[PDB]
């Protein structure tokens, strides 16, 4: 179809510009948690707290990278609410939502599909896009070796801690704490496997 | 007299507040999760925080004398100087989670109390994970050396 | 195949101990990264 | 041929970087090629290339591990510890 083909081809354009921003957003991230990784300027806690912060981040990314957009929720109310598999809003534009989540409330009527019992919705269309461009519309209106094994790494862990300085020995500003007693040699062992 | 505030800053900050109450609205218009929400306020304050940072550091003078002890890679980050004359900034829950309630408020222009009782969180967790880190480097260490 | 002891900045001298070296160089700065979490 | 078709739709693919996009079909790919980005396996390696290209291959990513936070080193201190990983053979004929 005529009409079918430039609407296709326009929501195509659309989709292509989404995923245009998300791939900014997606070097964005990685720069700033490369940059974070390396110094960070501050201390620990923070750092490692935004590395993951930016790792969860670039997943969030990534896992959409194919079929973002699940299809559209036209409005009787003369309005749009298209849908996918994250969240996007133009920041500017006083983030006026431009890709709901599946999760959310606002994208509930998007699995509700009745004889005429619409919440506002008239028209929906579910794409058939396979991973980046879009095609159909859809109008919808031994229990003996693992003891030594334990064993033995506990006690190698436990050697390990038995081989830092200890307090009796210490050559530092004040008394701080010490792997000695905020960990036990189990759990040394249980997180290294 | 030295550390010295840059006057592009509340301008900066209200802005950005009027960024997040939009995005309050769309979380109580439905149109949003609450993590995801939180995620978006964290990505606002890192923008506006690297927006004070290079303001600040295009408002210092060349001769400063903290400016001069940084830029000389004597000591120093323009993280701490940011924190010092800037803003703090994103601080953690005691799970390394951010909180959207941000710290507007620098070691200079003085800390509030409740922006004062969330900053300690990070700073306990901190001061506990050094040892578990020593405690690891010694494990790959001895590893190695065995 | 060594080559140079960084130390001296020439050839490394027979008899060196070159495996402790390496293991030391490595997890002294160990404590620089970003280790798993502890909760 | 050879087929490695149990892919998750989790990992998206190898970037193609051929100047940048998901890797392409009818592309050219050798045999010590990787087909999604992460990381592989050594022993992997071992079958299917050698003991000097998982030797590398292990060297260069402990070192831009070691890399991309703050560090310095050098690798003939990595080269130490790996030789020390490939002095033993399991004999499968007498
Ligand atoms: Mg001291």
């Amino acid at each position: 179809g005529r009409d079918y083909e430039d609407e296709l081809q326009s929501e195509r354009d659309y989709v292509a510009g989404l995923y245009a921003r998300l791939d900014a957003e997606r070097a964005q991230s990685q720069r700033r948690y490369a940059a974070a990784l390396r110094e960070h300027g501050g201390t620990a806690v923070e750092r490692d707290a935004e590395v993951r912060a930016l790792a969860k981040d670039i997943a969030r990314l990534n896992v959409a990278d194919n079929g973002l957009c699940f299809g559209r929720l036209d409005t009787l109310d003369d309005a749009r609410l298209y849908i996918g598999r994250l969240g996007i809003f133009d920041r500017d534009n006083d983030f006026e939502p431009l890709l709901l989540d599946w999760r959310a409330p606002m994208a509930r009527p998007f699995y509700v599909a009745t004889a005429a019992n619409p919440e506002n919705m008239r028209r929906r269309r579910q794409f058939h896009t396979l991973g980046r461009k879009v095609v159909d519309f859809t109008d919808e209106i031994a229990d003996e070796a693992a003891e030594r094994e334990r064993r033995e790494e506990e006690a190698y862990a436990a050697g390990v801690l038995d081989l830092m300085v200890d307090r009796e020995d210490l050559m530092d500003d004040e008394d701080h704490l010490l792997a000695q007693d905020l960990i036990d040699a189990e759990e040394l062992a249980d997180r290294f496997k | 007299a030295d550390v010295l505030v840059p006057p592009q800053k509340q301008e900066i900050l209200e802005r950005h507040e009027a960024e997040a109450d939009a995005i309050e609205r769309k979380y109580q218009r439905g149109a949003l999760n609450h993590t995801e929400r939180n995620e978006s306020l964290v990505k606002i304050w890192q923008d506006a925080t690297e927006e004070v940072g290079k303001a600040l550091e295009e408002f210092y003078p060349a001769d400063n004398p903290i400016i001069t002890i940084v830029k000389s890679g004597a000591t120093g980050n323009l993280t701490q100087t940011r924190t010092l004359a800037g803003m703090k900034g994103l601080v953690t829950n005691p799970k390394g989670e951010f909180i959207p309630r941000p710290i507007k408020s620098s070691f200079r222009e003085g800390l509030t109390v409740l922006e004062y009782f969330i900053n300690t969180h990070g700073a306990r967790k901190g001061l506990a994970d050094t040892a578990l880190r020593t405690a690891d480097s010694g494990y790959l260490t001895r590893r190695l050396v065995d | 195949c060594y080559g140079r002891s960084m130390a001296t900045g020439k050839l490394v001298d027979i008899g060196e101990a070159v495996g402790i070296v390496a293991a030391q160089s490595i997890g002294e700065p160990g404590t620089q990264l970003t280790m798993r979490t502890f909760h | 041929e050879v087929v490695y078709d149990k892919l998750s739709k989790r990992q998206r693919l190898r970037v193609i970087t051929h100047e940048e996009g998901v890797l392409s079909d009818g592309d050219h790919v050798e045999v010590g090629d990787q087909l999604m980005e992460g990381a592989a396996d050594p022993h992997e390696v071992l079958r299917v290339q050698g003991p000097r290209e998982v030797q590398i291959h292990l060297v260069k990513e402990v070192q831009e591990v070691y890399r991309a936070q703050g560090v310095s080193i050098h690798d003939k201190h990595i080269e130490v510890i790996v030789r020390q990983m490939l002095r033993r053979v399991t004999i499968i004929d007498s």
